[PDB]
């Protein structure tokens, strides 16, 4: 009736191409200012200084960059976690010297990405859906915001955000090992069995429903087109699926049930990756992983080596090296 | 409980003595003049710096001293520190008179403390 | 010694506690 | 440490503080009990 | 002193006895009629307890 | 081609304590040098030979015998820049 | 109510959902689990006390719960030397008891007591529904946390002070005697910019502040609780919110997930309400006490550390902040905003003066230093001290790592907790919580995206 | 820089107070199941 | 600067300003014929930056460009403690002893090239003429001073070539390591020339303020190029000890 109730009745609409909601008006303005900024400096930004020690470090390409080595910079270390908005820099060269661009991206990204985890509740609401895939999607999200705002929280620096970028991931990573030993954090354990089951557990999904399909093609066709969208009948025959597994393992290890084993499929990896996040989370604050550097002693009370040694060794040099400029004292603490 | 001054625990006291002596000297010379100058950020530096230690000294002094001495140095002691943190406080608002006013109180009482120690 | 002992027998009771007293609600007849 | 008094009991002050993680399991035990209705 | 500590022995004692009895008591109706009183009973005991070591622990 | 601190390791600043250009731990092997006399020896520099090392003005008896004991440990060289800019003769990022 | 799926609809793993309409089951539930909590404060507290080396410093040791008592100014005294060891006993055991009494009620509400209380009595008696107790009981907690805010200003102002670490001649206990209750600064702490250098609430940096603060929290809880115990929620709350016992639950745990995050920032950062005597160095702290140690080691050894360039050129020591203020050098440069005792004496109006480095770095000042960089948070999992990459003889790790990881982690889940129960609040209250209708599917009469 | 602190202050407001006042805005009855 | 406390400067930029004495001052500071005063809190604040473009052309005037700070509030020295001697003829001889005396700076230039520099008064030795009884609105000491290279020889180049730490030679192509002119690094001392125009004189405080211009060389970048020439142009503070 009045604008305002036609206005909400727009913006609530399940007839829009892409729903918009609430969440909406906040998730599309945030979510286009990072991508236009994001495009804009991972191609054209001029370097940055990253280290606070006047190194300027080029991730853009037209400064030399390829794809897989242009990034969009941490802020430097100089502004630690301070705001530098573009309005308070003197001039658009210094925000970009100091790296802004990536405060504004990263900013607005993560307020669009909690926004998009908002606006999956939103739109399952308006379809009469249950309410939980936005629950699945706080995984990626809580990942997403440990690399960009709470390790950089608890190291007291946006400059030791992970760049936006291929080879400053790999080297975000490579620092974060040298600092944290998070190969050997148990949360990273739970991350990687997160991701390497969750593969595991997609391939042996598929494969078994794909292998038990039920005759609706000719060999010429593609046997997708068997599947005719919004049928109830079942495209496959789960009661075969479940004899050939469990006589593949044993019969008691195999579901039978399609939402007990849907819901495991869901729950497996969300788990694993919630767990690597809280892990990147608490080495934010150098809760880091195990160290067992000289745990095995001879009776004499020489150090035996084991594996944990040799990767501790490979950690030292690492360290030794990173940011080979930046360091005036000999303990690596900020 | 000796209840009198001897060679040996006088030496015992000496080791938080200087100190405190020390403390003093500079409370006599260069805080007064800190707050007769209108300087606050000086002041409150020199009491957070030179003096940052004056609880403990002294309560070492009271704790370790005679048992009638010792709970009158120790209430002497907390009126000292009183004083003190009235001083802070008037420096951090730029009272001149208060300032001076509690400067004083604080001397008198260390004044007041250091006429029991022996020798 | 026996601080590991003592701890250790102090650990096993409050173990046990537990336990049994759903055991003895089970084999009463206890509401459970 | 315990003021002296207290010190035969030392050794079960030493495991006191781990006893909510056996309510937790004693949930579970008394549903296992229960057959899990 | 050795009273303080048969006393702190005895409350921890009575303490076990509380918490293996106290669930079961509370969790059988049928035989409520005569652990309600007990409850009672041992509760005060309880109490009166921890009342005789905190005095205990001024008299040590 | 050498820079020019290696090219001073070819000197006579690459076999023994040179009083114008090696750092204060480089006197940790003279006993009782470190920290104090060693100081007061870079404070001092440069140095046209190394017998002025004891024309060190306000020096002590006890640190002139050392001296004298250890002057054959020391050697006099141009002062390179390099090794003496922003006190690194002090602190040169070594731990 | 039944204890079973059949009669209750709900699985065992999710059976304590069999409570939302069961009033005094579920107090009784409440109340065991208050009474889980009091338990494990008195006996961690007693087990701390047990294992407490009290002239070792408090976090070398691995407590957390010790040092809260010795900031409240019990059993510490000046630089937070543990005088009296009796009243963190007694605080052990207090709760102890009273957690004994707690378990017994809740016992006796969960198993025996009155299933549900609305027949039994209208005061204790709710519904969810029911908004005007639901807002009593609101009311009736809030004169309660009101009540506690000012136990903390009485206990700082009438019953023996708090510890103030920035108390002149040392960190000491203190009685706060001139609270704020000028209403700018207090709100205006809510009105700073969560960043660095003005750190929102976490910047709170004096005991007159928090104090002030928590007399205004007292004030305005008790002021809530009296307005919600005497009105029911208004038209525009009634049309915008859900109303049932998932939907509170929800609002509960996203209040849960902001104060955890809260807290874990502020140990993190805070030296005031966390005294570095008992919680150890922050990690600003460490870094610019680390960069301190070397200033005056090498100035002890004769470096002029004002002129003295590092291998970049910005000066090795000392440097400028971006805003001109002189700080120290190195990667530390990064915690310029750093405020603490031991390091405020050397500050001048233009940030570090070079004639107070040069002629007023006292001894304890320096011992300071090179403990709080010895002691600085990081470790490993396994309670390795250091940097990663040290060797197994150093056992500790820092007690704000402790706590800023564990709240950021329970933060996490509650936030996660939080959209859980309230997406499934909206789905019940909707009623499609439990699938799609075959019969009414909504999708089936939306006409077609494209 | 002044006008940029202004514009991006008033987008920013907006915005939040549109998000705001459409959740305010009886936002529970826009669904398709039961209205109450 | 005034009079507030680091808490009311903090995060607002005033921290890098030099301070100012008033408006009503034209006095001037006695000096003895042949004596030296203390100058205690020496301050220099740049406000205007000129790089000297090299034309390829020839022979042809160069044209000093203005550039923009891309480093921020960072360019300012302080508590600078030195001296000023009174020659036997009159001369008066300002003398740098430390402080915080350098700040590196980076400037854009217009065409996008970036100019770092170490702006700095070390070992300042600046004279007037002969014949000044006092330090009035006529003193300008005229001097010289010493560039230190922008980067120390500790300084490690994306390679890891360094002067006294790192490769001598570019690892990373092992059949060409020894290919490059930059495989050695060089920190050559530069010369700058300084002039502080003495323009207040507080006489009773002992506070001079003035306006300065300096010119110096820039980066090098451990000798990998020619140093640009830099002219700074900015004011000064400092408190001469006349007791
Ligand atoms: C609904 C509402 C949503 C609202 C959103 C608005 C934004 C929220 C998040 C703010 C982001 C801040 C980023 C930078 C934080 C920072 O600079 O640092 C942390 C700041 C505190 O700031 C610090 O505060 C410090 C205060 O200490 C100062 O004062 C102290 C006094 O003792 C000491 O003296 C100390 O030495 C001195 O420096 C200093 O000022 C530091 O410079 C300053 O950085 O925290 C704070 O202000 C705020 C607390 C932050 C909470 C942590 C983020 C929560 C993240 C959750 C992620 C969940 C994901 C789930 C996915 C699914
Ligand atoms: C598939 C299979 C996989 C499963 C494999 C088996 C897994 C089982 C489940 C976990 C088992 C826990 C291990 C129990 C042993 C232990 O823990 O052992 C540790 C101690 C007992 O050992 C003692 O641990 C101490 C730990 O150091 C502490 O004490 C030291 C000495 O005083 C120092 O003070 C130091 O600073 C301080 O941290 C010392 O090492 C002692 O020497 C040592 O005897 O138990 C404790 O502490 C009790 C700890 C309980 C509370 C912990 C709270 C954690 C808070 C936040 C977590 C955040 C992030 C988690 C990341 C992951
Ligand atoms: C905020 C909670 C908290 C914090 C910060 C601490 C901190 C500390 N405790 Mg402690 N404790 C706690 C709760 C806490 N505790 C509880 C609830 C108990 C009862 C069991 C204890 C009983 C206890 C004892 C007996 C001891 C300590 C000790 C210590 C110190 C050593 C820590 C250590 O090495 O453990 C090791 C770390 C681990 C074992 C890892 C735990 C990881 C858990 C499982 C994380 C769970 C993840 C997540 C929440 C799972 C649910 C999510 C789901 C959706 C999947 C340290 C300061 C020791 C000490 O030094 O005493 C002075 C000591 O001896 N605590
Ligand atoms: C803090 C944890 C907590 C608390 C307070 C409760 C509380 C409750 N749950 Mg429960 N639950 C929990 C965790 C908890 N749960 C967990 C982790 C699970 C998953 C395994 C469950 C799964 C579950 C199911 C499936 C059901 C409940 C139900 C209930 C209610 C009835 C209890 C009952 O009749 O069973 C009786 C059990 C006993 C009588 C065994 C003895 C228990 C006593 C209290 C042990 C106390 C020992 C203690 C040391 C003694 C101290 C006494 C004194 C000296 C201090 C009750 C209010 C039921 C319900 O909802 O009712 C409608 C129900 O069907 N829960
Ligand atoms: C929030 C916690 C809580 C709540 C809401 C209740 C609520 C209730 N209880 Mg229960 N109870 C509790 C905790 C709680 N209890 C604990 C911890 C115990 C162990 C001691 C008990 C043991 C208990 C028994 C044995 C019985 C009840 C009964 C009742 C019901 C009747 C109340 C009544 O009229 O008596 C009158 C209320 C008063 C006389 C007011 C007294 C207030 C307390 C006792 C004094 C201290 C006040 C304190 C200063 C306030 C703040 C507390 C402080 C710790 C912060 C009622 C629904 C009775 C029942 O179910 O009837 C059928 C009953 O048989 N309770
Ligand atoms: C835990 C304590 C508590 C709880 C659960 C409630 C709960 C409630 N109160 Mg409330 N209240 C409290 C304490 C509490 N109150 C206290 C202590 C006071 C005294 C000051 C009040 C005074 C009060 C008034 C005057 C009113 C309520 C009302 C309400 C009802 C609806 C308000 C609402 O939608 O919330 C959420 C708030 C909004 C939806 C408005 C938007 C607020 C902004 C935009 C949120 C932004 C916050 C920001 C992101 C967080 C940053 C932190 C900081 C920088 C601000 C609700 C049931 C209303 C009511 O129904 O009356 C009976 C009402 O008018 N209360
Ligand atoms: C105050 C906080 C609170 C309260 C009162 C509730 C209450 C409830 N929740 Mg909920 N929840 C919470 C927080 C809370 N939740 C948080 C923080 C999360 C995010 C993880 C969730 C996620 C959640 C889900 C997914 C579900 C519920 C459900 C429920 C209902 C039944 C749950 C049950 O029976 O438990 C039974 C208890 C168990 C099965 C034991 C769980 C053990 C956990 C997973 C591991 C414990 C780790 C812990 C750190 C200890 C480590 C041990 C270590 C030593 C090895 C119930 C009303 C159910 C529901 O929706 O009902 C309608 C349901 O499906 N909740
Ligand atoms: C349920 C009810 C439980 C008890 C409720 C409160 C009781 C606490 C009273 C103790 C007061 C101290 C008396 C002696 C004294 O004056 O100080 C004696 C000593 C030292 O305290 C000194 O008191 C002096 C008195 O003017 C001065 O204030 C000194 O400055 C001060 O140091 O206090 C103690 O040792 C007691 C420590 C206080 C701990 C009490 C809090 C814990 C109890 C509640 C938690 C349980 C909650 C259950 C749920
Ligand atoms: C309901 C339910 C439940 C729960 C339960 C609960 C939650 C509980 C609790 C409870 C509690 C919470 C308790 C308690 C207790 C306590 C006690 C019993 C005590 C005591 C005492 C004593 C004896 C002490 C002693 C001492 C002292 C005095 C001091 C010194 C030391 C000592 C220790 C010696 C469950 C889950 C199972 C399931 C089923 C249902
Ligand atoms: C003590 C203290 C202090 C103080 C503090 C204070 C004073 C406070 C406060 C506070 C406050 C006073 C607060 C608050 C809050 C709020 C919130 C948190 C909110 C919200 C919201 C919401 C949640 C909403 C939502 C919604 C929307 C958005 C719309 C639709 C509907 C709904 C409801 C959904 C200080 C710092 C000084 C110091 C320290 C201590
Ligand atoms: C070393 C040998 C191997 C050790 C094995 C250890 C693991 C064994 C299983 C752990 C116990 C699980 O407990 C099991 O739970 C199931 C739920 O399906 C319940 O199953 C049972 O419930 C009740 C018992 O009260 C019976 O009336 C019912 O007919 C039966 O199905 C029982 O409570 C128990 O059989
Ligand atoms: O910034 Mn990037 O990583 Ca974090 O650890 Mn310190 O800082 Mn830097 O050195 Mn290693
Ligand atoms: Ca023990
Ligand atoms: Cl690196
Ligand atoms: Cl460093």
């Amino acid at each position: 009736a009045s604008l305002w109730e036609q206005f909400c009745q727009w913006v609530t609409s399940t007839n829009n191409r892409i729903y918009v909601g609430w969440f909406g008006t906040l998730m599309i303005p945030t979510l286009l200012t990072a991508t236009t900024c994001f495009i804009i400096a991972f191609i054209a930004a001029p370097p940055v200084d990253i280290d606070g020690i006047r190194e300027p470090v080029a991730g853009s390409l037209l400064y030399g960059n390829n794809i897989i080595s242009g990034a969009v910079v941490p802020s430097s270390n100089a502004i630690g976690l301070h705001f530098y908005p573009i309005w308070e820099a003197a001039s658009l060269d210094e925000w970009l010297y100091n790296g802004g661009p990536y405060q504004l991206v990263v900013f607005h990204f993560l307020i669009g990405i909690f926004c998009y985890m908002g606006r999956q509740w939103e739109l399952s609401y308006r379809l009469g859906m249950r309410p939980w895939i936005c629950v699945a999607y706080s995984a990626p999200v809580s990942a997403a915001t440990a690399v960009f705002l709470i390790y950089p929280i608890g190291q007291g620096s946006f400059s030791d955000g992970m760049p936006l970028g291929i080879s400053g991931t790999f080297n975000f990573m490579i620092v974060f090992q040298a600092e944290h030993n998070i190969l050997m954090h148990p949360f990273h354990m739970l991350g990687v069995a997160g991701v390497f089951g969750g593969s595991l557990f997609s391939a042996m999904h598929g494969s078994l429903v794909t292998s038990s399909l039920v005759r609706e093609t000719t060999e010429v066709e593609s046997q997708n087109y068997g599947y005719k969208f919004g049928q109830e009948e079942e495209t496959y025959n789960i009661v075969a699926a479940h004899g050939y597994f469990g006589r593949l393992i044993f019969q008691y290890a195999s579901f039978n049930n399609s939402r007990s084993l849907h819901f495991f499929l869901g729950a497996w990896p969300v788990i694993g990756i919630w767990f690597t996040a809280m892990g990147v989370s608490t080495m934010a604050f150098n809760l880091n992983g195990f160290n067992f550097n000289q745990s095995i002693l001879d009776s004499q009370g020489r150090v035996i080596g084991t594996w944990a040694d040799v990767l501790n060794r490979a950690n030292i040099g690492f360290e030794v090296m990173h940011e080979r400029n930046a360091h005036n004292f000999p303990l690596d603490l900020a | 409980i000796p209840t009198t001054y001897s060679p040996e625990k006088i030496a015992q006291l000496q080791v938080y003595v200087n100190p405190i002596a020390v403390a003093r000297d500079g409370m006599e010379k260069r805080l007064q003049g800190l707050i007769a100058d209108q300087n606050w950020v000086d002041t409150q530096t020199y009491i957070h710096g030179p003096l940052g230690q004056l609880r403990r000294d002294m309560l070492g002094l009271a704790s370790s001293l005679l048992p009638k001495d010792q709970d009158k140095a120790k209430t002497l002691a907390k009126e000292v520190f009183g004083h003190l943190e009235r001083l802070d406080a008037a420096a951090k608002d730029r009272n001149g008179s208060q300032a001076k006013i509690q400067y004083q109180e604080a001397l008198a009482d260390f004044d007041s403390f250091l006429n029991l120690l022996p020798q | 010694n026996l601080e590991p002992i003592f701890q250790l027998t102090f650990l096993g009771l409050i173990v046990l506690a537990g336990p049994a007293v759903v055991f003895v609600l089970a084999f009463r007849g206890g509401d459970l | 440490k315990l003021p002296e008094a207290y010190q035969i009991f030392d050794p079960l002050v030493d495991v006191l503080p781990v006893i909510p993680l056996f309510f937790l399991a004693l949930a579970f035990v008394w549903q296992a009990a229960v057959g899990f209705k | 002193s050795i009273v303080f500590q048969i006393a702190l022995a005895a409350l921890v004692l009575f303490s076990f006895v509380m918490v293996v009895g106290v669930p079961v008591a509370y969790a059988s109706p049928q035989n409520w009629d005569r652990s309600k009183p007990l409850l009672y009973l041992g509760s005060g005991i309880w109490a009166i307890l921890v009342i005789v070591v905190a005095l205990l622990n001024f008299l040590v | 081609e050498l820079n020019a601190v290696d090219a001073k390791l070819t000197t006579d600043f690459g076999q023994k304590i040179d009083l114008n250009n090696s750092d204060i731990r480089d006197f940790r092997g003279l006993r009782g040098f470190y920290p104090n006399l060693a100081s007061e020896i870079i404070k001092n520099a440069p140095y046209d030979t190394v017998e002025e090392v004891l024309d060190i003005p306000g020096l002590s008896e006890t640190q002139k015998s050392r001296l004298e004991a250890n002057l054959g440990s020391f050697t006099v060289t141009e002062p390179s820049i390099e090794l003496t800019s922003g006190d690194d003769r002090i602190n040169p990022g070594v731990y | 109510g039944g204890r079973d799926l059949p009669s209750t609809g709900f699985a065992w793993w999710s059976g304590n959902a069999r409570l939302i309409n069961l009033s005094g089951k579920l107090l009784g539930a409440h109340v065991a689990h208050a009474g889980l909590i009091v338990f494990w404060a008195g006996a961690m507290t007693l087990f701390e006390v047990a294992h407490f080396i009290p002239e070792k410093p408090m976090y070398e040791q691995g407590l957390i719960l010790l040092p809260h008592i010795a900031t409240l100014g019990w059993g510490v005294g000046p630089a937070g030397e543990v005088t009296d060891i009796f009243p963190f006993f007694v605080v052990g055991v207090l709760h102890l008891i009273s957690s004994a009494v707690l378990g017994l009620g809740g016992i006796y509400h969960a198993l025996r007591g009155p299933e549900v209380l609305e027949e039994y009595s209208s005061f204790f008696g709710y519904d969810w529904k029911d908004k005007n107790q639901m807002t009593n009981i609101i009311g009736y907690h809030l004169i309660l946390l009101g009540c506690g805010a000012l136990l903390l200003v009485f206990k700082a102002m009438f019953f023996g002070g708090v510890y103030d670490t920035w108390a002149p001649g040392g960190g000491d206990v203190r009685v706060i005697t001139n609270p704020t209750l000028n209403p700018a600064i207090i709100f205006g702490y809510l009105l700073k910019a969560p960043f660095g250098g003005e750190g929102w609430i976490i910047s709170v940096n004096n005991m007159e502040d928090i104090i002030g603060g928590h007399i205004w929290i007292g004030l305005i809880c008790i002021s809530g609780g009296i307005w919600h115990i005497l009105t029911k929620p208004f038209g525009w709350a009634r049309r915008a919110l859900i109303w049932s016992g998932e939907a509170y639950l929800s609002y509960s745990l996203g209040a849960l997930s902001l104060m955890g995050f809260i807290a874990s920032v502020f140990v993190w950062f805070n030296n005031t309400a966390y005294p570095s005597e008992f919680y150890g160095p922050t990690g600003m702290e460490a870094s610019q006490s680390q960069a301190f140690t070397f200033l005056v080691r090498d100035q002890r050894l004769g470096a002029n550390i004002a002129s003295a360039q590092g291998p970049t050129g910005l000066g090795k020591y000392l440097m400028r902040s971006p805003s001109g203020e002189i700080i120290f050098g190195g990667e530390t440069m990064r915690f310029w905003d750093f405020r603490g005792p031991w390091l405020e004496p050397l500050r001048g109006p233009n940030g570090l003066d070079l004639d107070k480095l040069r002629n007023d770095i006292q001894p304890w000042q320096v011992r300071r230093a090179a403990e709080y960089m010895t002691h600085a948070p990081l470790g490993s999992l396994n309670s390795v001290g250091g940097v990663i990459t040290d060797v197994n003889s150093f056992n500790y790790v820092s007690p704000r790592a402790w706590l800023a990881t564990s709240h950021f982690v329970l933060g996490f889940f509650f936030l996660v907790g939080h959209l859980w129960h309230a997406g499934r609040a909206r789905a019940a209250a909707a009623g499609f919580e439990k699938g799609i209708d075959r019969e009414t599917e909504p999708t089936l009469f939306m006409p077609d995206l494209d | 820089m002044l006008t940029l602190k202004i514009a991006v202050y008033i987008v920013v407001g907006l915005f939040i107070s549109l998000f705001i006042f459409g959740f305010l805005s009886s936002d529970p009855t826009r669904n398709p199941g039961r209205k109450d | 600067k005034s009079q507030l406390t680091y808490d009311d400067i903090v995060n607002t930029g005033l921290a890098n300003v030099c301070p100012e004495i008033s408006s009503f001052t034209r006095g001037t500071i006695e000096v003895e014929p042949n004596t030296k005063y203390f100058v205690s809190d020496f301050c220099m604040e740049p406000q205007e930056y000129f790089v000297k473009e090299e034309p390829v052309n020839k022979r042809q005037k160069a044209e000093y460009v203005k550039g923009k700070v891309l480093t921020r509030q960072t360019t300012s020295l302080e508590q600078i403690r030195g001296s000023i001697a009174v020659g036997a003829d009159g001369t008066l001889t300002f003398k740098e002893k430390d402080g915080i005396d350098f700040q590196p700076i980076t400037v854009l230039l217009p065409g996008g090239e970036e100019v770092p520099f170490f702006f700095t008064v070390k070992n300042f030795t600046g004279t007037t003429e002969p014949g000044f009884t006092s330090i009035n609105s006529s003193t300008d000491f005229v001097g010289d001073f010493n560039v230190p290279s922008y980067r120390g020889a500790g300084f490690l180049d994306p390679k890891a070539r360094g002067l006294y730490t790192g490769y001598d030679n570019a690892v990373a192509l092992p059949s060409a390591a020894d290919k490059f002119r930059t495989n050695k690094k060089e920190t050559p001392l530069g010369k700058g020339t300084l002039s502080l125009q003495v323009t207040q004189v507080d006489g009773s405080t002992g506070e001079i303020a003035g306006i300065f211009e300096s010119e110096q060389p820039s980066d090098t970048d451990l000798g990998a190029k020619e140093p640009l020439d830099v002219k700074v142009r900015g004011i000064f503070y400092g408190r001469v000890d006349t007791d």
